[PDB]
């Protein structure tokens, strides 16, 4: 979904 | 492969959705709140970014009632205020 993806890019700053 | 310490309020969160340790890297306690979310079903159904979390743990934590997947930086904020240096 829309939301995984969103917090998928979160993930790349970590 | 930096681990961080969750304080009392993030541990409860994590363990919650299933977590077992006292440390974490950050990619972790992002998964942890990522399943948290989907799985109480917290985000905005039309526009996904958008997460409601007045009235539950996770907006104690935040200390806001909503906030977007987009804020990147507000996001780690709240993390690392949540952390034990």
């Amino acid at each position: 979904l829309t939301f995984e993806q969103y917090w998928a890019q979160l993930e790349s700053a970590a | 492969e930096t681990l961080v310490r969750p304080k009392p309020e993030l541990l409860k969160l994590l363990k919650s959705v299933g977590a077992q340790k006292d440390t974490y890297t950050m990619k972790e306690v992002l998964f942890y709140l990522g399943q948290y979310i989907m799985t109480k079903r917290l985000y905005d159904e039309k526009q996904q970014h958008i997460v409601y979390c007045s009235n539950d743990l996770l907006g104690d934590l935040f200390g806001v009632p909503s906030f977007s997947v987009k804020e990147h930086r507000k996001i780690y904020t709240m993390i690392y205020r949540n952390l034990v240096v």
